[PDB]
C-alpha cells in the first residue's frame, strides 16, 4: 500500500503519470478529429439542397 | 459531393461544346477559300470573333473563382494567345479582326490555317479535360 501511495505522490508532481495521460492519448487523433472543422453548425441552404 | 468548382466544370462543357463548333466554321469556311465570295466569308467570319474569344475570357475569371489553380494555368496562354491574336490586328477598324477584306494576300491565309487546327486542337482534349474533372470533383 504505502510505497505505491508514496509513488503515486510522487508520480504526480515529478510530471509522469499526466505526461502518460498524454503518451496514449495524445497522438491518438489518427482518426482525422473532424469534430474540429465543424464547429460552424451552419444552417443556410448547401448545393446539396 | 456537388461543389461550385464542380459546377464550373459543368457550365464549360455546355459552352466549350459550342467553342468547338465556332472554330468548326474556321476550317469550312478556310475549306470554302481554298476552293474559290471573299466578301461573303469575310462578313460572316468577321461576326463571330469576339463571341469565341470573350467566351474564353468567361472561364479564366471562373476558375479564379473557383480556386482551381492548375486549369487557370491551362488555358491562361491562349487568353494570352487570344489578347495577343487580337490587338494587333483590329488596325483595319470596320467591325473587329479576321477577315480584312483583302484576305486574299498571301501567307495570312496560311498563318490563319495554321490556327485553324490549333484551335481544334486544344478546345477538343480541353473538353475531355473538363469532363475529366466535373467527374473527378463529382463523386468525390
Ligand atoms: C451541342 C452541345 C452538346 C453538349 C452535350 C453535353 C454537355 C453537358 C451535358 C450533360 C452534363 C451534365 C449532366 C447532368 C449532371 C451530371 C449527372 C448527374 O449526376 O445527375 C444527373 C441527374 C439524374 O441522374 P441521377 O439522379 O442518377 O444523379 C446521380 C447522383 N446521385 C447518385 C447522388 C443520385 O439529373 C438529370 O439528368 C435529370 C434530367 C435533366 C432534366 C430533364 C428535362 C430537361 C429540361 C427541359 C426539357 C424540355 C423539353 C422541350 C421539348
Ligand atoms: C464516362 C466516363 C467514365 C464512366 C463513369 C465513371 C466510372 C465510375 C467508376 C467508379 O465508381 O469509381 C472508380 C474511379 C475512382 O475514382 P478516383 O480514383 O479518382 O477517386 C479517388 C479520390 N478519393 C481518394 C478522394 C476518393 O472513378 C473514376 O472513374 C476515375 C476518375 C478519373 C479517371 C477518369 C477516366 C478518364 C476520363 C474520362 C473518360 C474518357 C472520356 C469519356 C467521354
Amino acid at each position: 500500500g504505502t510505497p505505491v501511495n508514496l509513488a503515486v505522490l510522487k508520480l504526480s508532481e515529478q510530471g509522469v503519470l499526466d505526461k502518460l495521460k498524454n503518451k496514449w492519448w495524445y497522438d491518438k487523433g489518427e482518426c482525422g478529429a473532424k469534430d474540429s472543422g465543424s464547429k460552424e453548425k451552419t444552417s443556410a441552404l448547401s448545393l446539396s439542397n | 459531393a456537388f461543389t461550385f468548382a464542380a459546377f464550373c466544370y459543368m457550365l464549360t462543357l455546355v459552352l466549350c461544346a459550342s467553342l468547338i463548333f465556332f472554330v468548326i466554321w474556321h476550317i469550312i469556311a478556310f475549306d470554302e477559300l481554298r476552293t474559290d465570295n471573299i466578301e461573303r466569308i469575310c462578313c460572316l467570319l468577321r461576326k463571330l470573333v469576339v463571341p469565341e474569344y470573350s467566351i474564353h475570357g468567361l472561364f479564366c475569371l471562373m476558375f479564379l473563382c473557383a480556386a482551381e489553380w492548375v486549369t487557370l494555368g491551362l488555358n491562361i496562354p491562349l487568353l494570352f494567345y487570344h489578347l495577343w491574336r487580337y490587338f494587333h490586328r483590329p488596325a483595319d477598324g470596320s467591325e473587329v479582326m479576321y477577315d480584312a477584306v483583302s484576305i486574299m494576300n498571301a501567307d495570312i491565309l496560311n498563318y490563319c490555317q495554321k490556327e485553324s487546327w490549333c484551335k481544334l486542337a486544344f478546345y477538343l482534349l480541353s473538353f475531355f479535360y473538363y469532363l475529366y474533372s466535373m467527374v473527378y470533383t463529382l463523386v468525390s
